[PDB]
RNA sequence: GAUUGUUCACCCACUAAUAGGGAACGUGAGCUGGGUUUAGACCGUCGUGAGACAGGUUAGUUUUACCCUACUGAUGAUGUG
RNA sequence: CCUCACGAUCCUUCUGACCUUUUGGGUUUUAAGCAGGAGGUGUCAGAAAAGUUACCACAGGGAUAACUGGCUUGUGGCGGC
RNA sequence: CAUGAAUGGAUGAACGAGAUUCCCACUGUCCCUACCUACUAUCCAGCGAAACCACAGCCAAGGGAACGGGCUUGGCGGAAUCAGCGGGGAAAGAAGACCCUGUUGAGCUUGACUCUAGUCUGGCACGGUGAAGAGACAUGUUUUUUCACUGACCCGGUGAGG
RNA sequence: ACAAAGCAUCGCGAAGGCCCGCGGCGGGUGUUGACGCGAUGUGAUUUCUGCCCAGUGCUCUGAAUGUCAAAGUGAAGAAAU
RNA sequence: CUGGAGCGUCGGGCCCAUACCCGGCCGUCGCCGGCAGUCGAGAGUGGACGGGAGCGGCGGGGGCGGCGCGCGCGCGCGCCCGCCCCCGGAGCCCCGCGGACGCUACGCCGCGACGAGUAGGAGGGCCGCUGCGGUGAGCCUUGAAGCCUAGGGCGCGGGCCCGGGUGGAGCCGCCGCAGGUGCAGAUCUUGGUGGUAGUAGCAAAUAUUCAAACGAGAACUUUGAAGGCCGAAGUGGAGAAGGG
RNA sequence: CCCGGCUCGCUGGCGUGAGCCGGGCGUGGAAUGGAGUGCCUAGUGGGCCACUUUUGGUAAGCAGAACUGGCGCUGCGGGAUG
RNA sequence: GCGAAAGACUAAUCGAACCAUCUAGUAGCUGGUUCCCUCCGAAGUUUCCCUCAGGAUAGCUGGCGCUCUCGCACACGCAGU
RNA sequence: UACCCACCCGACCCGUCUUGAAACACGGACCAAGGAGUCUAACACGUGCGCGAGUCGGGGGCUCGCACGAAAGCCGCCGUGGCGCAAUGAAGGUGAAGGCCGGCGCGCUCGCCGGCCGAGGUGGGAUCCCGAGGCCUCUCCAGUCCGCCGAGGGCGCACCACCGGCCCGUCUCGCCCGCCGCGCCGGGGAGGUGGAGCACGAGCGCACGUGUUAGGACCCGAAAGAUGGUGAACUAUGCCUGGG
RNA sequence: CGCGACCUCAGAUCAGACGUGGCGACCCGCUGAAUUUAAGCAUAUUAGUCAGCGGAGGAGAAGAAACUAACCAGGAUUCCCUCAGUAACGGCGAGUGAACAGGGAAGAGCCCAGCGCCGAAUCCCCGCCCCGCGGCGGGGCGCGGGACAUGUGGCGUACGGAAGACCCGCUCCCCGGCGCCGCUCGUGGGGGGCCCAAGUCCUUCUGAUCGAGGCCCAGCCCGUGGACGGUGUGAGGCCGGUAGCGGCCCCCGGCGCGCCGGGCCCGGGUCUUCCCGGAGUCGGGUUGCUUGGGAAUGCAGCCCAAAGCGGGUGGUAAACUCCAUCUAAGGCUAAAUACCGGCACGAGACCGAUAGUCAACAAGUACCGUAAGGGAAAGUUGAAAAGAACUUUGAAGAGAGAGUUCAAGAGGGCGUGAAACCGUUAAGAGGUAAACGGGUGGGGUCCGCGCAGUCCGCCCGGAGGAUUCAACCCGGCGGCGGGUCCGGCCGUGUCGGCGGCCCGGCGGAUCUUUCCCGCGCGGGGGACCGUCCCCCGACCGGCGACCGGCCGCCGCCGGGCGCAUUUCCA
């Protein structure tokens, strides 16, 4: 609101928080992101390094749907499925191992972060990591692919 | 004139946003303009599914989106000769006909056929005249209803089937699922080059012979 | 006084002397406007040219005081019944 | 023998890897990357650039001149030992 | 320094509100001023405006944005005014016309950079008919030189008259 | 100063000079024809008009072995080439 | 101004700043501040509760002393034994049984310390303007806003509050929310008003005078008379365009 | 500081050297005052003057540095005025 | 456009009219910028700049903060010494 | 305190640009009224509130002639997605996990197999816990309760410094390979370095302050440029028709 | 040297139609800058924007793929969210800068040409009648015209269609009238007209009340009505109105039965024969503009210019080569969708007459410029003109009385009525221009007082005078506090009941299709865990959550107590 502004406290205050030596003139520097090479250089070079120039390779027309691929970490599969499906098993005595469609919860790829609880699993996913492989194997249980 | 850490910002107001600004103080009166259509259309077509005709189960395209399903435009043609519904009749019976779908699989064909088979069965064909003959459903199955279907006819919900826990045979537990991806992605990589060498090596067996 | 826009000079002449200076380089609502120094023009030179030239030359609008002051005069003024 | 003796982006070329992309697949050209070198900005942190205006204009400027004034006194003039 | 031949050179009768110079006559141009008249100003009746103004308005010197009205010390000051006057208020008029700078212009110029209308030439297109004849390649193709023709195309005249 | 009359060059025989227009088979000179039209230069009369084609222009039935696009034709290739 | 009010070197004595001291008062910062109901002033514990006993004790340093002592333990009373008793009452400087008047817990209180300011920041504004949601059994024809006041006051001050008159219709206080929000300035915009000032000025064509009329009123109108001018290339007599 | 012990692919006749574990040991010249560290960020980026040092200049109220001190930015007694 | 030629004139306008719109044109440049009190409180210094009337970043400032110490008989640190 | 007056001391006219203004710099006769940091988008930090590995917001829907309403309520919407929940590589793509123990492979600081523990350590680290010893308590001893002091020792967040580790890129080096297939296939090591990485999380939504831009842009303030139109009533020329 | 068909082409004030201007927000073609931006600058941007120009309608355009895609696929348009400020473009810089997928609003599809089939099955214009006539139409009847064989009708159009054979089942739409029946959502469709509660009750203010108390429940009445405006001040009640499936009367709208006149023999499914795409078009070369499209996204001119298992596309040129996906060269269309112009309304954190639009009024008015164009100022008496009759002074303007008014110190530019500014009355001052700061002093106007300001408040002592008590009990009532948690009710933590569990639900990708219903899936039921309820029993916080008794204390009321008490007064 208007009421809670400095401009209220700057009346009778001649130059208006803006200096009477060098006034508030219109557009001293330039207009917007202007003088990046020349003379505003010191910002752009010290504060946004790697702005000026090309790099890399075009992929031109590009569509993200083509390369949609979310990630999950082992870390939290023992979320995706209702926690009761874990409490059931860890127990049960038959080596059930519940199935986890990392598909069905919304992730085109599973990755090996974190601990995994000592508990056999069947993870059906798309693009598994290596480490995700190893951890699941080394716990017990398996890595099934989906198309 | 930037000062000490921000972003760059290419705000695009160098043109003339000012003239062509649409504010939206229609929004709520529009909400209501709309209400009165939804409303009126229903009272006009009294017994008829308010939402609109029956529309097919259909799979979303691009790779990310795969696992979803939709109300499609309309049921295919191939689909109908199968359900035994004439395409020009369907259009009068509140059955939505796209006639522009390449049907590729028996899975999504019969899935989508079952919707028509379902529809027939729970459809009260309200007869041409009052004193009318065949195919119109009887004065009992007629009195019972005046019922507009509020909401989308036979709504398409993305439903999955649970897989019970298993035993994990020592065979699922051997498959190195990472390795086999890398294999896959290299055989698909080089399938073509590899084929040029069979084509050259088959050339050398004839070129050594001559 | 002759010359000279001239300051500056030089000469004739007189005398007693023909000293030197200042006052916003005393003094444009005092003048004049001769020279500078607009716009028009002309020759010299330079410039390829537009054009340049303390290189010459001729024509080129010179405001306003009634206001306070100073001054010059003019009435007057409180005081002395 | 030490202290100078050279140079971004974008652009161009040459080289390097059985490199990556060239995209609905595949093979060859071709093109784009990636990583090193060269072309070069002499205003050297890097504008692709001739004049004139006394026919002139606007923002400004006592931060920039031409008078007046201050200081200074080289020079000038004047005067001592 | 630094003229000069149609960037014309040299002359010159007449003419020039064109620039100089000298002489006679004349003359309040001057010595050096003087007087007279008309209209004013002036005074009155009537009618009555403007420009400008921070506050204002006597001076010396000091200092002081290095020439102040203010202030310091001095000098001093009697109400309200009239005609004059141009010494002062760097008076007014009029964000200096002189000069510098601006990545502010305009007008003009050319050997500036970048372009343009226009024109010259080549190609392609409407864009054909016939005729000769030649070379080049090859052992038909191409290049086509030249000369006609009139159907497009073009120009000529009339009231489309042989 | 300009013009001026006088002197002087220069292009032009109309599918033209010069010229306009945005465009047409558009228009002015032109109700014209070189004693005319267009383009310049100097500036009455008298006397004269000196040398220089080394620059830049202009121009010339001039060689264009200098180069030079498009298209055109030649070739390799599998095609962009 | 002159054995000086001159100049050297020196005394005492005195004079004065927003400087220092003490005090007064108003700011701010800090105090690991106190103060949301409690003992206690270089604080150096307090309390059960037992067994045993009593004038014991804790029979330690010119330390000058700090940690132990001379207002009591035990005692007066009930009579060697009991007690050593209850604040709804000890009578209270300590009170722990319950707590300011004070405690808007962003209130109030004591210490100290400190408070030159352009640009700028920041904070604080029961400083100010207009709008709305709340709220003030707000105010008001028994007189609102504005306006006016050499009417009493208050704040440091933005302003605020009170005294009267006039005015004639509406207005304000708090808690919130909302602004086109507070002027001396911009050769700022518009409207008004001064000084100048009763000032400049009513100067181009030689020219008026008398009498009467009319009239409230006559230099200015009209009539007469007289003097004058334009002076037929006109101030004479008719037209165009324009004017209407 | 001082003891004990381990590790090494470096270094070397052995040790060094470095790294670690484990133990042993306190006010280390004066004076002053509570220390540490992270964001946002305005104005500013024409300055001027003095002692002393000092460069141009002859000299300047001239031009340009050092060092410090002022004014700007901030009055007051004094410095008659500034 | 028109100029016997002088940048003459195009309806008080000419180195090239007036009217409306684009139009809040742009401006490193003039001017101004509106209520109280309290506290802290500069710089005209750094490197790059088509930079010298301006910017860029060095500083200095405020605010916002936080980590802790302990003046609660029982402190380490820092420093124009 | 205010009005007039009186005195004594003080005393230059504000605003502004300015190294320096009373300026012999500029604005400013006086007065009323108007008048200049605004809105939006985007960032960024600071802060307020909701929920929290989520959280939202629309746009849509369902519920109104609105009086209040163009409100409020509600929706597997609620997530179709943004933001976050992971980076790194130009790209194909890979992707944050280590310790330990035993066993097996010659522990060859190489490979594999079973178990245990799970985000490695050091130094600082508010600091919570333990605490030897005091320090009283009417006597000598006994002793449970109760606090104060407390040398010394333990856990140690947050944060800071360091040492370790893991993902990706790139390099170097060098080992063993699996074998739906053949390796110009895929795969595994050691060391170093680049990374806006992981190493037991902090975002999301919504407020508000500040700031920075984009925006007319704090207001005022040009010489120009462009697009379209109107004019020869003046004058310049040409022509037509009149007059002297 | 004739007449006659046709083809081309004229003329008709021929018969009948129609086109042209305007409006112009929104709509469509094109054209088209420069300020501006880049700290210059031309590249770029402003920006395909303004002007210019052209064109439409109640909306405009587009639209039934030569699309999307790379999926396990979708499926006309437009719009909103979203992608996403992203892919790329750029002195790769200022800027620029889209798209594909999903969700949602809405959602409808269709028609030509050709190939062919069918005695042109067609079409147009006349004349006579029958109905119909305020959007000119049906019905019939006419050797009444004419187009059309260079081609008019039906089917048909690619999603297949035609034609055949036999497989199946069986017959209602359309239009011109002409009636009639149900007025057919704001909660009786549109419009108009007409209509529907309750005080001027008392008293009292006031010029006038609409104001203030009161008035059988905040008073009386009404209240599906208390919005608002009017009404000589603030009024639910006076009046218009308001509310109110309130009423009635016209008209208009739309939909339902009958009659009639006309039109129409219109299905569905199987096996075969054949039949197919729109040319100077695609494409290419080029140039020009555009976007973002790119070694060419779009559009252009010119040049070259196709094919039929082809063509386009399948987003860095190209050859080969493999795969996908449409089908151009013909065409229409609601709906959402846009709306600073119009008509007609509704509202506001708005402005409130130097603001608000230039304009509250003779506003696009007065006036200016020749003209394009420019373009103002200016609201208010009171409630009622009741707006000064009449006497008088004054030539008249003006006054003095008087009169009207609640008020003329509201007088026809009139509410209020500031400051500068000027008008005069009173006081005081006045040679250093005024004006200012500090300090006093004198005087005034006012303001407090005092005709003693002796300021109050306790307590006490004394002396006067007067009511009922206080202290005490007893009856009652009401508090408070205490506890026995005594008894009960309440809830916290624990335990027991496995008791709600099916008479307790909801959540969970938990589990069983041993179940049931409907089509392996969906719905339903049944098992499981996590959650939330009953029974009772036990412990404990026994909690502001009470409620009952017992207690202890306080207060009030009523009794007692008559006076060394306990009050009042001086
Ligand atoms: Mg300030
Ligand atoms: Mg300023
Ligand atoms: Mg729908
Ligand atoms: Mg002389
Ligand atoms: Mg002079
Ligand atoms: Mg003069
Ligand atoms: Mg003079
Ligand atoms: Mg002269
Ligand atoms: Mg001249
Ligand atoms: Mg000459
Ligand atoms: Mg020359
Ligand atoms: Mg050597
Ligand atoms: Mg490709
Ligand atoms: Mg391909
Ligand atoms: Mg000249
Ligand atoms: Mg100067
Ligand atoms: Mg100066
Ligand atoms: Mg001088
Ligand atoms: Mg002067
Ligand atoms: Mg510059
Ligand atoms: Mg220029
Ligand atoms: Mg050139
Ligand atoms: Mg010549
Ligand atoms: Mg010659
Ligand atoms: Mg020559
Ligand atoms: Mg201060
Ligand atoms: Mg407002
Ligand atoms: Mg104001
Ligand atoms: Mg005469
Ligand atoms: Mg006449
Ligand atoms: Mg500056
Ligand atoms: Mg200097
Ligand atoms: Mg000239
Ligand atoms: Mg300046
Ligand atoms: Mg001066
Ligand atoms: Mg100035
Ligand atoms: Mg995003
Ligand atoms: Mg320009
Ligand atoms: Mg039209
Ligand atoms: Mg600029
Ligand atoms: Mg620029
Ligand atoms: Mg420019
Ligand atoms: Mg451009
Ligand atoms: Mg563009
Ligand atoms: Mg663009
Ligand atoms: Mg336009
Ligand atoms: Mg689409
Ligand atoms: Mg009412
Ligand atoms: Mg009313
Ligand atoms: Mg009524
Ligand atoms: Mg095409
Ligand atoms: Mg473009
Ligand atoms: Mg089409
Ligand atoms: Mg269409
Ligand atoms: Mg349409
Ligand atoms: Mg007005
Ligand atoms: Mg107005
Ligand atoms: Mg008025
Ligand atoms: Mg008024
Ligand atoms: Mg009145
Ligand atoms: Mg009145
Ligand atoms: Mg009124
Ligand atoms: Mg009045
Ligand atoms: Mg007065
Ligand atoms: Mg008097």
């Amino acid at each position: 609101p208007s009421r809670l502004r400095k401009t209220r406290k700057l009346r009778g205050h001649v130059s208006h928080g803006h200096g009477r030596i060098g006034k508030h003139r219109k557009h001293p520097g330039g207009r917007g992101n202007a003088g990046g090479m020349h003379h505003h250089r010191i910002n752009f070079d010290k504060y946004h390094p790697g702005y000026f120039g090309k790099v890399g390779m075009r992929h031109y027309h590009l569509k993200r749907n083509q390369s949609f691929c979310p990630t999950v970490n082992l870390d939290k599969l023992w979320t995706l499925v209702s926690e009761q499906t874990r409490i059931n098993a860890a127990k049960n005595k038959t080596g059930a191992a519940p199935i986890i469609d990392v598909v069905r919860s919304g992730y085109y790829k599973v990755l090996g972060k974190g601990k995994l609880p000592k508990q056999p699993v069947i993870v059906k996913a798309k693009f598994f990591s290596r480490r995700a492989e190893e951890k699941i194997k080394g716990v017990g249980g398996a890595c099934v692919l989906v198309a | 004139a930037p000062s000490r850490n921000g972003m760059i910002l290419k705000p695009h107001f160098h043109k003339d946003w000012q003239r062509r600004v649409a504010t939206w103080f229609n929004q709520p009166a529009r909400k209501i303009r709309r209400r009165k259509a939804r409303q009126a259309k229903a009272r006009r077509i009294a017994p008829r599914p308010a939402s609109g005709p029956l529309r097919p189960v259909v799979r979303c395209p691009t790779v990310r989106y795969h696992t979803k399903v939709r109300a499609g435009r309309g049921f295919s043609l191939e689909e109908l000769r199968v359900a035994g519904i004439h395409k020009k009749v369907a259009r009068t019976i509140g059955i939505s006909v796209d006639p522009r779908r390449r049907n590729k699989c028996t899975e999504s064909l019969q899935a989508n056929v079952q919707r028509l088979k379902e529809y027939r069965s729970k459809l009260i064909l309200f007869p041409r005249k009052p004193s009318a003959p065949k195919k119109g459903d009887s004065s009992a199955e007629e009195l019972k209803l005046a019922t507009q279907l509020t909401g989308p006819v036979m709504p398409i919900r993305n439903v999955y089937k649970r897989e019970k826990a298993r035993v994990i045979t020592d065979e699922e537990k051997n498959f190195k699922a990472f390795a086999s991806l890398r294999m896959a992605r290299a055989n698909a990589r080089l399938f073509g080059i590899r084929a040029k060498r069979a084509k050259e090596a088959a050339e050398q067996d004839v070129e050594k012979k001559k």
